[PDB]
């Protein structure tokens, strides 16, 4: 059921208590480690708190204390980075971003940037969402922000420490201009993944012969793997040259040699011959209002996207099924 | 009725061995409004696995005082994590289930992984 | 959950344990025991919709259901209900037609001196009875209206709705004894095509209706889009009420007067030829989509994914 049309009473009240947890976790972590048993009893339940955080509004140093104690004096066992991330999602919901925020979110981006020293060592998420997200959110609610901590950082960055040009890589609208020119410095578009990292930071908005040249070298690659005993994977790029194609934003017609070997690929490039019986609707989930709006233009799948939409949704009650159906009428 | 090796990452030891009850394959989308721009193809992707009954390596308690699991036509599934929770009941207990949810790491932006 | 897709297995003790209940009911025709078979037995009956069951046992269950059930449990409507859920899975050879036909004389006797929550009656078991093998005649019935006396109103009455049952010597008396009057015969099926006549007394009826304006009104709209009157003078009578107007014209009926609740009302065959009409689509598309969206009732979703009016 959707909890979000809960009211919520005595919020001063519920405040106090995510405060005293906060600062209860914020000293538990600041020094002598942890009590074991204590622990164990408490993680769960702070957890869930600031799960459930998201629905109550919060006052300024109510939330900035909340936030720095779910960032840095939390262990690292229990939520990772991506969880982590999610979870300041969440409780940022509600209420909008101060400067405060801001800067407790820089210096502990800073201290991360601190941590990739070891080349071993990466950051790790459940979800597969990352600092760079973070950066994102910076760039999303605030739009100007520069940082000089991090620009002072790859002012000294070297070609050794190479986790640093690809960490600093993903978060460069954060960077200054000195700070990306020298970042960009030591910075080549080697593989797919620094392509789209590029792409997602901004960098790139349109397909030179290099990104053009690197993708179908990649589908070359894939092709050659292929072929006998194959391996599902779930690395999802092969789908992103695929709604690229859709798109029209690229403009090479030479892939059409790679139709086969996957779902979702050939039904952005040749729909007609999908054979529509392999289509899972999970598919239509994770586009968004623009792509939604052109395979809506397109008109030569609807009646089957259409087809299949009625069949979810009677035999599902998901109930986001209904609006993806009700609003651009797929 | 499918059987579970829990191993180590480092090397080809066997942490322990299990029978898995549930796989969750929570794949889905984040919130759309706060997350002409070239598209990315946005997910939530999520991964977890539980299972009821284990049985314990002695190997591992002998020397003990980042992992990876083969689940059995069988299917590898690497990068793996723990998940540390545990109520005791009133009624004295039986059997062990435990959690273990999917690490992804940014590199290799794959999770899962099967073979035949 | 749609309780016909799921398959059934072991089929000869299910129609078994069918077969010892009907064969129980009819031989129990102590009341202590009785209040906690019946339920037991309706349920059986109800839900045995969706299997499979061998000629013989079907007959047995029929024959079950048919005479033995009193109404105090089972009513007539839901005697229709059961039947028909029964007949759903498996269709009904000649031998059923003919314990249902003896049925039905047997309410022609009964009413010499008939309820239902539902509101369904005998007339519309002579509509399942045309809707399959419609090459059908009912001999006794035929016997019982060759002798339909004048005095006996109520047999004939009660036969009235049962036309097209009968054979053309017997509907002979019917016809000679039986806007009210044309509109019951056409929905019991008196007649099918309307004579000169009755246009002629539909059109009388709308102008009593217009020197009235300075309730079967709307079936002369509906009749109107269905293309069975072309008496070609009733675009010159528009405008008394809102539904009228929408059959009667697609684009001059302004839509913001239209109520969604006669489409609640429209029946498959018509609501699929306003669908297929295209003239009117935009704003009952617009009205279907609003009700979706705004309100809880479900009739409109199963509008759309039926028809996409």
């Amino acid at each position: 059921c959707s909890i979000d049309k809960i009211r919520f009473g005595e919020q001063e009240k519920i405040e106090e208590y995510l405060v005293g947890i906060a600062e209860e976790i914020t000293k538990q972590f600041s020094a002598n480690g942890m009590n074991v048993v204590f622990y164990t009893q408490f993680i769960s339940e702070a957890k869930a708190a600031l799960y459930f955080a998201k629905y109550v509004k919060l006052s300024e140093e109510g939330l900035g204390k909340i936030v720095k104690a779910l960032l840095f004096y939390f262990p690292e066992r229990d939520l990772d980075i991506g969880k982590r991330y999610v979870w300041l999602e969440r409780l940022t919901k509600c209420n909008e971003l101060p400067k405060s925020i801001i800067s407790i979110i820089d210096d502990f981006l800073v201290l991360q940037a601190e941590k990739h020293i070891d080349q071993n060592y990466s950051e790790v998420s459940s979800n597969g969402l990352y600092s760079r997200d973070y950066g994102a959110l910076i760039k999303h609610f605030e739009k100007n922000f520069i940082s000089k901590r991090l620009s002072e950082i790859t002012l000294c960055l070297t070609q050794d420490k190479q986790k640093q040009i690809d960490f600093l890589f993903k978060l460069l609208p954060l960077l200054s201009t000195n700070a990306k020119s020298h970042l960009l410095s030591f910075k080549s578009v080697e593989n797919i993944n620094d392509l789209m990292n590029g792409i997602r930071i901004g960098l790139i908005d349109e397909f030179t012969p290099e990104h053009e040249e690197l993708i179908i070298e990649y589908l070359e690659t894939r092709k050659v793997n292929y072929i006998g005993i194959q391996t599902f994977s779930s690395n999802d790029y092969m789908s992103t040259f695929g709604i690229w194609y859709f798109l029209e934003e690229i403009n090479n017609s030479k892939m059409e040699e790679f139709i086969g070997m996957d779902d979702q690929y050939d039904f952005f490039v040749d729909p007609e011959n999908f054979d529509y019986k392999k289509f899972i609707p999970s598919w239509l989930k994770n586009y968004n209002d623009k792509l939604l709006g052109k395979i809506a233009g397109n008109k030569h799948m609807k009646h089957h996207v259409i087809e299949v939409l009625k069949e979810r949704v009677k035999n599902s009650n998901d109930k986001r099924y209904l609006e993806i159906l009700m609003n651009y009428f797929i | 009725t499918a059987d579970v090796y829990f191993k180590r990452k480092s090397d080809g030891k066997l942490v322990f061995t299990a029978e898995a009850q549930t796989a969750s394959f929570s794949q889905a989308i984040s919130e759309e409004k706060l997350r002409k721009p070239l598209y990315i193809l946005k997910s939530e992707k999520e991964i977890n696995l539980t299972v009821k009954n284990a049985f314990f390596d002695l190997e591992w308690l002998a020397m003990t005082q980042r992992y990876e699991v083969e689940y059995r036509i069988y299917i590898q599934f690497p990068n793996v994590s723990p998940s540390g929770e545990f109520e005791m009941s009133l009624e004295n207990g039986l059997a062990p289930e435990i959690k273990f949810e999917a690490l992804a790491d940014t590199d290799t932006d794959e999770m899962a992984v099967v073979i035949e």
